[PDB]
RNA sequence: CAGCUUUACAGAUCAAUGGCGGAGGGAGGUCAACAUCAAGAACUGUGGGCGCCUAUAGAACUUAUAACGAACAUGGUUCUUGCCUUUUACCAGAACCAUCCGGGUGUUGUCUCCAUAGAAACAGGUAAAGCUGUAUUUUUU
């Protein structure tokens, strides 16, 4: 078994490319990569880009993303 | 006044418990129902009189049972009381090839014992012949040193602001405990603490003496009565009027 | 402990009717269950808002995204309430 | 307190219906007890695939189909 | 009218819970359990099973105003006048009951209480076979004999879920007088014997495998349940789970608000012995000893419960009980520790395997179902049958097959790898084995076990019976082996029917016992002497009892209890000497190898190797039954003469039954 | 509609229940059981549902209502 | 330290509804009369379905090494025995039977010894007894 927490820490560690999608959200997406780790869910992202959803890009700083609206984690 | 504190202001009265009390029904003195601490003294005055066995399995091939088996057969538990036969010993067997001495083996001598035990398979045509019993055995041990809870006659195994249940109780095993754990596992008489009331008549303090296994290294006359008692009471026991 | 919980437990077995918060109701045999309402089925069918019926095998559900459990009138006999 | 009962559906291809009318699928890798997924990346539903693997968290999971029986 | 006994109508004792549901449960698989409750003589499963049986019960008739006090044991599964009047359980005659768990949920629970006594082990070995779980019950004192080790590897053998009843605390409480540090230890010593004789699994009371049990005082309890109980108010939910595994293995408390692996010097006793050991002890001295008033207050103040004005009344063992009961409460515990045991569904298809073969799961296609024991339940002959896959509805046209014809219908099915329906009958009325009463019912389903009158009248023992609807269905099917009654029978008592007029009343007898007593061979000899082989003495008499009233009322003849002997041979064979109107030799096996026997040609040959280091010709040509028969000459390999020898080793087979 | 002076939910048990719910839906049934989060147990449940005219109706049985999507709840009759 | 249910409390409007209501004893007698206590493990009614099923229910007592007795006598009858030779009076076993010395349970009725109130809950307090409680993903932030 690979737990989340586990697949986090991985994640941070290798610090690869991280797409994101919100809750509540279809339109918008974030890509960037995962430089914290919290208890919950929440982590803070540098060098973070959103991103329209095909039904391409716009300007983005460094954001910490909470972990309340997220979907999904890649990496 | 220390012993037998409890029992000593009526134990020899006419009416043996006072009447007007909480201890029987009343002057009709019909029920009783005693607290502890009397209930084991009287059991410790009562040491001549109710001498039993508490081990249960001490009754082998003397229960009521086997000894209506051992009538119905004909057979004698050495110890035991004797009959007539129920069936008269028709001897024809006429030398036949069922239980011949050319037949048969002989490592076993097949005790009467073993008939009254095992009823229906060693004795051939049983007849009125009752089920016995087949028994656990008996590990209680009591004190007589006076001590309290103690490994004594066998042997040692090889190897958030609240406490426990019954916590602020100070003492395991109370004061008056060895006596209750006694009287627990003594016979019917004492084992009770409450009652219906026998007659004098209706009680019976020879009776389990002679139930019970005689005493050894008695005189043979004394074995004789002890045998004609049972045989008195089996009879008792077994037409029931 | 939620006596929902417990009933919805004990229906266990049966052939229980499921709605969600999107408004899909599936009807099936209930496999296991838990604190939360975190229900599993077996040969399960699956009808939308709309009203096309969809068959599937096995699926998981969440007590939070789930609005009520239909179970059958069995239960209503006995034996967990008194 | 108890831990989602998914050792049935441990290293099968799970058709993940999450929030908003969307879908996932993918093989299970892993679980915990706020149930968040973790998953072996697949097509989002005519279909395309991102991600090699992915971990899905607990509130956005609407329901969890089992493709493989 | 009826000495030996059930009910003999509706007017049996009504349920707490409805029977309607139980019946509704039952439908479904998943939820029933089959227990087979098993243990040592006097170990106290039945005890265990009235208590059960009362807890369900509204007011049973046949439990008196004594029993119900405490006194005297209901023992209610020994409804027979023998095993009444004896003091054994000897046949099985469990029970049907919808039992709670600590989870609210119910389920329905077929328990059936075997006997303890060493020459009933057949009826153990029936029940372990009918059930999938297994509780056994142990005697404290007596502890782990050699008897319940070879019950648990028996319990191995057959996969089944042992749940572990460690019966009679009260022996150690109060005929002992062990302390209750003492007490704690022996009962350490005791899980560490269970576990040694266990080959992998770890039981221990966290876990909710061991049960700890006072079936006379009347009450069984897991420690989990007693923290549901009793450590609910003070602890939070979070750390429940948490301090119930902390409880056993030799922590203490310290004192202090945590616990600690280490020994402690100010407090003296394990957690275990603190949390529950140590609070039991208190219940019963109190219980004996304690002023009445104050053990109703602290009965008020820390378990919660109020004593009856007329419970505080009663006679000391009784009064006892009822605090026990109060205390513990109805035995849900024991339900739980179960569950938990056959929280794995997994193992039931491997069961399966071991009782048949290998097996192809073909459910929805046909139902079938082991018949285990005949039994003469309510004095007419009820089949006592495990419906394993499908649903046995009452009047059903059903296929039957005896265990002796198992293994050549299997030998035929490989051998075809036109409808062969070489017996059948109709279902007469199928009923819930409920201790006395047979709760009657039109279907059976899967993975439960059951009563039905029509079947009984084909089979000798253990019959498979089954109703298919395809050639195809058929050749998938396959048949339960029979059941190796572990006690073998050598106990060989001889008869001859006094008045040889009613020979045919001794013959129906015979019969009759064979059906019934499972573990009983019955030798009809040459000579007009009917053999029993029966497994022991006591077993034996039971056997004689039973023919000699019940199934017979006949005077007969009875033989000194002799044994089947058996002739071999101590060294090899010296003389080459051939028979005319065949030359075969004779050399013992090797000892270990004959034991590993009691316990593909290649296939063969390797194990043969393994086993004695033989030569690879003689594993090659060997063919054996019941010993041992090779085929080893010259000339027989160019020969075939010799080959096809199926039909001259059914010779050798009498030979082997039937010695010099 | 008549009903009496009651304290709490849970000494109106086995009543006639009307229960709101977020979605629009109107579940209609006898109080079984309750929770410490508001899960009602409904003993003869029938949902009535207004899309957007008149009430749609449609029986159940006996039900497991969340609480997290119920709204409130009236009495709509009593026992028996 | 919250909540609801009950007593102990004023003064209420007192409807509303419940519950204690034709609201009135208790303890006991070596006191009665009756009933009933060995039968399909066995109880009694109630309607309904039509001598039997299905719901209602009730149930005091006695029972599983089977009994009202943790107790034990004696008769009568046959059959077999034994001392015996006549019988009674006896031996000891069997099968039926009875008698007796006792036992409960229930209902009345009495006898004795102690005693005496015909109305209280609601709005909620005052005080005390029964149980429950101690916002970051699945309930209410
Ligand atoms: N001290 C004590 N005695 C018990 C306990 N449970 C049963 N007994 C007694 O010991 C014996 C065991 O009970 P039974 O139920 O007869 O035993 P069993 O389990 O039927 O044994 P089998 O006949 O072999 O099945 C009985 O004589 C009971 O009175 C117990 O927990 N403690």
């Amino acid at each position: 078994m690979v737990p989340p927490i586990n697949c986090i820490f991985n994640f941070l560690q290798q610090q690869t490319p991280v797409t994101i999608w919100l809750f509540e959200q279809i339109g918008i997406r974030i890509k960037g990569k995962i430089v914290g780790f919290d208890e919950f869910m929440n982590v803070v992202i540098d060098e973070a880009v959103e991103i329209p959803v095909n039904s391409k890009g716009t300007p983005l700083g460094k954001i910490l993303l909470k972990g309340d609206n997220i979907t999904l984690i890649t990496s | 006044s220390q012993d037998d504190e409890y029992v000593k202001d009526w134990l020899y009265d006419s009416r043996p418990l006072e009447e007007d009390s909480k201890k029987v029904n009343g002057t009709s003195y019909k029920k009783w129902s005693f607290d502890l601490p009397e209930m084991s003294n009287l059991y410790r005055l009562s040491t001549p009189l109710r001498d039993e066995v508490t081990d249960k399995n001490y009754y082998y091939l003397f229960d009521k049972k086997s000894f209506f088996n051992g009538k119905a057969l004909n057979n004698a538990i050495p110890g035991g009381p004797k009959f007539e036969p129920l069936y008269p010993r028709e001897e024809e067997e006429d030398y036949n090839e069922f239980n011949s001495i050319d037949r048969v083996i002989f490592r076993v001598p097949i005790r009467s014992e073993y008939k009254v035990a095992f009823p229906h398979l060693y004795n051939s045509r049983p007849r009125s012949v009752r089920i016995p019993w087949y028994n656990n055995p008996v590990s209680c041990i009591i004190q007589n040193d006076e001590e309290y809870d103690t490994p004594a006659l066998f042997f040692d195994p090889s190897l958030e602001d609240f406490a426990p249940l019954l916590a602020e109780e100070e003492e395991l095993i109370l004061p008056n405990t060895k006596d209750a754990m006694s009287l627990y596992h003594s016979p019917f008489p004492f084992n009770r603490t409450k009652g219906k009331m026998v007659r004098a008549q209706d009680v019976a303090l020879a009776k389990k003496w002679f139930l019970q296994h005689p005493d050894e290294e008695y005189p043979v006359k004394v074995k004789v009565s002890y045998q004609k008692l049972l045989k008195n009471y089996v009879l008792n026991e077994l037409h029931p009027t | 402990n939620g006596i929902p919980v417990k009933l919805l437990n004990e229906a266990q077995g049966h052939i229980v009717s499921l709605e969600l918060t999107t408004g899909a109701t599936y009807r099936g045999k209930l496999v296991e269950s838990e604190d939360s309402m975190n229900v599993q089925l077996r040969d399960v069918i699956a009808t939308e808002p709309q009203g096309a019926v969809t068959h599937m095998d096995q699926i998981f559900v969440r007590g939070s995204q789930i609005k009520f459990i239909v179970v059958p009138d069995l239960l209503k006999n006995a034996p967990l309430f008194k | 307190v108890s831990t989602p009962e998914l050792k049935k559906y441990m290293d099968k291809k799970i058709l993940l219906n999450i929030n908003g009318s969307r879908k996932v699928a993918g093989i299970l890798r892993g679980y915990d007890i706020f149930l968040n997924v973790v998953l072996d990346d697949a097509m989002e539903i005519n279909n395309h695939q991102l991600g090699l693997q992915t971990v899905i968290r607990g509130n956005s999971i609407i329901s969890l189909e089992a493709l493989d029986a | 009218e009826h000495t030996i006994f059930t009910q003999l109508k509706k007017n049996i004792p009504k349920t707490r819970y409805n029977r309607d549901y139980m019946l509704s449960m039952a439908n479904i698989p998943e939820r029933i359990i089959n227990v087979g409750v098993i243990g040592p003589l006097h170990s106290g499963k039945t005890s265990l099973m009235d208590l059960l049986v009362i807890d369900s019960h509204k007011r049973i008739p046949d439990m008196s105003k004594n029993v119900e006090l405490g006194w005297k044991p209901l023992r209610y599964l020994d409804n027979l006048k023998q095993e009444i009047d004896r003091g054994l359980s000897i046949k099985l005659n469990g029970s049907t009951l919808l039992c709670t768990d600590l989870e609210s949920k119910s389920r329905m629970i077929n328990f059936l209480d075997a006997p303890g006594h060493v020459n009933f082990m057949d009826e153990t070995a029936v029940a372990l076979a009918a059930s999938d779980l297994v509780l056994i019950v142990i005697d404290v004192v007596e502890g782990v004999t050699f008897v319940v080790e070879q019950l648990i590897k028996q319990s191995i053998k057959n996969n089944v879920a042992m749940c572990f009843v460690i019966n009679k605390l009260d022996r150690l409480i109060l005929d002992l007088k062990l302390p209750p540090m003492d007490a704690y230890l022996k009962l350490n010593h005791i899980i560490a014997n269970i576990n040694s004789f266990t080959k992998g699994n770890v039981f221990s009371p966290i876990d909710n495998n061991i049960i700890f049990a006072s079936t006379k005082l009347g009450f069984t309890f897991t420690i989990k349940e007693f923290v549901s109980y009793y450590y609910a108010h003070s602890i939070p939910s979070s750390k429940i789970d948490d301090f119930t595994t902390r409880l056993w293995g030799s922590v203490y408390y310290h004192k202090g608000n945590f616990r600690t692996k280490p020994f402690e010097n100010v407090e003296k006793y394990p957690t275990f012995v603190e949390f529950i050991l140590i609070p039991l002890y208190k219940i019963f001295s109190y219980a004996l000893s304690m002023e009445k008033d104050k053990l109703k207050n602290l009965l008020r103040s820390n378990f919660r419960v109020n004593l009856s004005q007329e419970a505080l009344q009663y006679d000391p063992q009784p009064f006892l009980k009822h605090v026990l009961q109060l205390i513990f409460r109805q035995q849900t515990g024991l339900v739980d520790a179960i569950t938990r045991c056959y929280q794995p569904f997994e193992l039931f298809d491997n069961k399966t395997a071991h009782l048949s073969i290998p097996g192809k799961s073909t459910p929805e296609g046909t139902l079938w179902a082991h018949v285990l024991k005949t039994v003469d339940y309510g004095g007419a002959e009820w089949s006592l049958v495990r419906i394993y896959s499908g649903l046995l509805k009452r009047g059903d046209t059903v296929r039957i097959l005896d265990t002796s014809q198992s293994e050549s219908r299997q030998k035929r099915q490989l051998h075809d790898i036109e409808d062969d329906e070489t017996p059948s009958c109709e279902v007469e009325e199928i009923g819930l084995l409920g201790g006395r009463y047979v709760y009657p019912v039109h279907e059976a389903h899967k993975g439960q076990i059951v009563l039905i009158k029509g079947i009984s009248s084909a089979y000798i023992k253990s019959a498979t019976l089954y109703s298919v609807k395809s050639k195809e269905d058929m050749k998938q099917l396959k048949f339960f082996k029979p059941l190796d009654y572990i006690t073998e029978a050598v106990f060989k008592i001889v008869l001859q029917p006094l008045l040889p007029r009613e020979l045919p009343k001794l013959l129906d007898a015979l019969n009759k016992i064979s059906k019934y007593y499972p573990g009983v061979i019955i030798k009809v000899e040459e000579s007009g002497e009917h053999v029993i082989l029966g497994n022991g003495e006591l077993y034996m008499d039971c056997l004689l009892y039973d023919l000699r009233a019940s199934y017979a009322k006949i005077e007969i003849k009875i033989s000194d209890p002799l044994t089947v002997f058996s002739e071999s041979c101590s060294n090899e064979s010296f003389a080459s000497i051939p028979v005319s109107n065949i030359s075969v030799a004779a050399e013992p096996m090797d000892s270990k190898m004959i034991q590993d026997l009691s316990r593909p040609r290649k296939l063969s040959k390797i194990l043969r190797t393994e086993y004695g280091w033989d030569s690879l010709a003689s594993r090659n040509v060997w063919s054996f039954y019941n010993l041992i028969n090779d085929t080893l000459p010259d000339e027989i390999s160019p020969e075939l003469l010799s080959k096809y020898k199926e039909q001259i080793i059914q010779g050798f087979y009498w030979a082997v039954k039937e010695g010099p | 509609i008549q009903v009496a002076h009651s304290s709490r939910l849970a000494n109106l048990i086995d009543y006639k229940l009307r229960v709101l719910t977020q979605d629009g839906r109107v579940y209609i049934g006898q109080l079984m059981a309750f929770d410490k989060h508001m899960n009602l147990v409904l003993n003869e449940c029938i949902e009535e549902r207004v899309p957007k005219i008149k009430v749609e109706k449609r029986v159940l049985g006996l039900t497991i209502l969340r609480g997290e999507q119920i709204l409130s709840t009236v009495v709509e009759d009593k026992p028996l």
